[PDB]
RNA sequence: UAGGAGCUAGCCGUCGAAGGUGGGACAAAUGAUUGGGGUGAAGUCGUAACAAGGUAGCCGUAUCGGAAGGUGCGGCUGGAU
RNA sequence: UGCAUUAGCUAGUUGGUAAGGUAACGGCUUACCAAGGCAACGAUGCAUAGCCGACCUGAGAGGGUGAUCGGCCACACUGGAACUGAGACACGGUCCAGACUCCUACGGGAGGCAGCAGUAGGGAAUCUUCCGCAAUGGGCGAAAGCCUGACGGAGCAACGCCGCGUGAGUGAUGAAGGUCUUCGGAUCGUAAAACUCUGUUAUUAGGGAAGAACAUAUGUGUAAGUAACUGUGCACAUCUUGACGGUACCUAAUCAGAAAGCCACGGCUAACUACGUGCCAGCAGCCGCGGUAAUACGUAGGUGGCAAGCGUUAUCCGGAAUUAUUGGGCGUAAAGCGCGCGUAGGCGGUUUUUUAAGUCUGAUGUGAAAGCCCACGGCUCAACCGUGGAGGGUCAUUGGAAACUGGAAAACUUGAGUGCAGAAGAGGAAAGUGGAAUUCCAUGUGUAGCGGUGAAAUGCGCAGAGAUAUGGAGGAACACCAGUGGCGAAGGCGACUUUCUGGUCUGUAACUGACGCUGAUGUGCGAAAGCGUGGGGAUCAAACAGGAUUAGAUACCCUGGUAGUCCACGCCGUAAACGAUGAGUGCUAAGUGUUAGGGGGUUUCCGCCCCUUAGUGCUGCAGCUAACGCAUUAAGCACUCCGCCUGG
RNA sequence: UAAGGAACUCGGCAAAAUGACCCCGUAACUUCGGGAGAAGGGGUGCUCUUUAGGGUUAACGCCCAGAAGAGCCGCAGUGAA
């Protein structure tokens, strides 16, 4: 009875990211694995891989860090949800923190991103301020 | 809460009592009901004259008035200054501004202004207290 | 002629504002006297509670005592042996 | 706009059926048909208020004012009815009715300031019983003319906005001078007498202005032209008048002329010192000063903040994320009913395909006047008025795109239910077996004490009081198995044997294909005591009683003893009903026992070690909070719903 | 019995006024029964239609009406008691 798949599922991430993991997981769709694409296509992960099992397969994440047994993915949040679906305009679209963060865009032009919908002239429905 | 329930009840503000009841009120003479018109001062008349303890620490004897306003409400108003013409039935101005230290009392009483005249022997507070300005 | 038809006029019944009371209802003001509360002075008496505060508390309840408190029955620790 | 401490609203109402009649429509009314229609999404009703533009401060999310200044609505002593008119149910029309006021020669006559001043009233207070229609603008008239109490001006007000002021190079840091002195002094103070100089304003005596240009007045004509020509639209160039106003402005003369006020000098906060003063006078934004040495009061010089204001009073906003969408909490601070179950509502697992509805874009129209982007023009600056796009980048007229939502067609099963194999019990309502006890009556028994006492006594004792046993009875429950045991949602559940069952749980997981959660309404339980009945007064025991203690009684001591007790028969609707944690789902260090089921290895003579499930417990990371403390039986990291909270 | 209406008187004593039937309505307070016929309002004759009641029903006719319309008379219609 769980009704924001993209936020447990992203908060799982930050669950183990605090424990410093390196191999994790996450069921699949049409969307949750081109969404999780979406991560790997910015490469902030070393690759997230493969849907194996019969009813939303385990694609899996390998987290990679920095050096100085950092990590990467600092903030980690879906602003939208089951009772508010939230919308961004093309115009003025904002930048997380200020440059350094990425935030995707979901309409029917394919699930796009901060970069693949600035220079798309498309908005959408946003999800992640993830920096 | 949810933004769900907020739609169903929403974020209602809260109401400031404000302080001074008694000057944010009129009186519809013709009907004696009560308007609300929040004046600066309304003038009034005095009934009696007499003095207050402070209940805090702080000794001293400080000069009360009970004034009837326009709109006839009763009043216990401070008196400042030290000599005054408010034996009794004065027709008198009244301010607001509360007087700490002193309990039911939070009126002031205008000096110089509608039927006094203000204290004499000022010459640093010489404004205030009904003193025209020497020379 | 002005008789019919009509009209002014004449009556005849439907609806009327206001009125008239009529009962109330509602609201406000006032009322000899009163009884709960607040502030001050705490004038006064007692010392209940805080020290296992000299005889642990607390709730629901019930009874007595002017009050403080007294007891009793279920439940709670937010208590010493 | 708000109130359910307004829930059931309407009955020509609700739909239709025929006549009206309206510029048209019909329940709009009238004869007909069914009770319908309206509703908790709060109809109904109450209370309050002209609406919007606009103002205003907010980062935005925006929302508070309406004197303003514009657009719309309503009103014209009150309440009705009509007339006329294109347009009225008519602000200086009519009639009716009412209430007030006025004149009278008493016979009857009249009037409606919310049109502009003025008067009274009330108020803290808000304009002259002002001028002129010159301009504009309107009315009927060709025009001229009248009406302008519209308008254009003057008055008055710092009430408020902008400039203007209250005017200078010198020369003693001491010329004459006191908020001090352990005075000698720097000093108010390059202040100033004693002078150079300028004339904003000001004094005051002479030019003077725009606006004040636009007509009709002043013929030749043209155009529709006309029988021809005024006429009318259209070129002159001839001439009209000006409230403001000789006000503004310009010249000169003029004196350095005639002008800033106010609160503190405590810490907030830059501006201090002496006299009284004795918690007094009094100040007082919070903390506070004064009791004979006050920097704080009150008295007086400096300065300071900044100028015709300064200060007080009251009123909306920021500061303030104390309404927290943005941007709040519910264990101990305020925030979970006592728990549920549940009606509505909200919000819901997983994976495919249709629409383009919601999303997001693109072609335009495109959003308001002082208010609002950017840059000029007009103002002596400026106060104060226009320009140019920007222009909407929000709404409409328009094309679309399907991941994700809305509907359309399917499946999977975790999640839930229906299966199967078993464990346990204090889970609710009914029948038995027996024990032990306080009370009684009797035997035996006996006679001086028995009971009760912190201290003794009341009492119960000569009837045998109790005693004492095979054995006589009653009231009521039933130690032992008894546990951080188990079951129940919770209040709770306890000798058992049986009846009827609930329900828990594991394991295999067979199946339906998410059949779920919250849970307003509603319905239950609801501990104890209390309102009462029948067993109850055996024990216990409020209330009452007795004895003394104790300095104090009947209190701490003690019993007797009433209902109430026990239970059944009616409830009331309350507890620290608290795990002081609402309910359902994901994820992140452990160890440690223990309750039930499944899993075994050795085996054990039923016991050792270990996997798992559901739990019962005890310690204990990261995270958490204000800390306590929580941390798989979260107050950690996420999602959904309800409810609650915002000083005492 | 004009006008007046408790001024009478110890005292509204006596009298006057109310009254039947039908229809509308009805408070405080309560032992939930009541109060209550509360108070307070309205109507009533005769003739003809009629659609129709009790039906006299056979049916309007036979009387009261079902009770609705339209009329007529008087100062007054349970016209007396």
């Amino acid at each position: 009875t769980m009704t924001d798949p993209i936020a447990d599922m992203l908060t799982r991430v930050r669950n183990a990211n605090m424990v410093r993991h390196e191999k994790l997981e996450l069921p699949a769709s049409n969307i949750k694995k081109e969404i999780a694409e979406i991560l790997k296509s910015e490469g902030f992960i070393k690759n997230v891989e493969y849907v194996e099992d019969d009813k939303q397969g385990v694609l899996r994440l390998f987290l990679k860090y920095g050096q100085n047994d950092e990590r990467v993915i600092t903030g980690l949040k879906r602003i939208s949800k089951p009772g508010l679906r939230v919308y961004a305009k093309a115009s003025e679209m904002p930048k997380v923190l200020n440059g350094l963060g990425i935030a995707l865009v979901s309409t029917s032009e394919g699930v796009i991103t901060d970069k693949e919908a600035r220079k798309r002239n498309v908005g959408g429905e946003i999800i992640a301020y993830v920096w | 809460p949810t933004i769900n329930q907020l739609v169903r009840k929403p974020r209602q503000s809260k109401i400031k009592k404000s302080d001074s009841p008694a000057l944010n009120k009129g009186f519809n003479s013709k009907k004696k009901k009560f308007t609300d018109l929040n004046s600066p001062q309304k003038r009034g008349v005095c009934t009696r004259v007499g003095t207050m303890t402070p209940k805090k620490p702080n000794s001293a004897l400080r000069k009360y008035a009970r004034v009837r306003l326009s709109n006839n409400i009763e009043i216990n108003a401070y008196i400042p200054g030290i000599g005054h013409n408010l034996q009794e039935h004065s027709v008198v101005l009244v301010r607001g501004g509360r007087v700490k230290d002193l309990p039911g009392v939070r009126y002031h009483i205008v000096r110089g202004a509608l039927d006094t005249s203000g204290v004499d022997g000022r010459r640093q507070g010489r404004s205030l207290y009904g003193t025209k300005k020497p020379k």
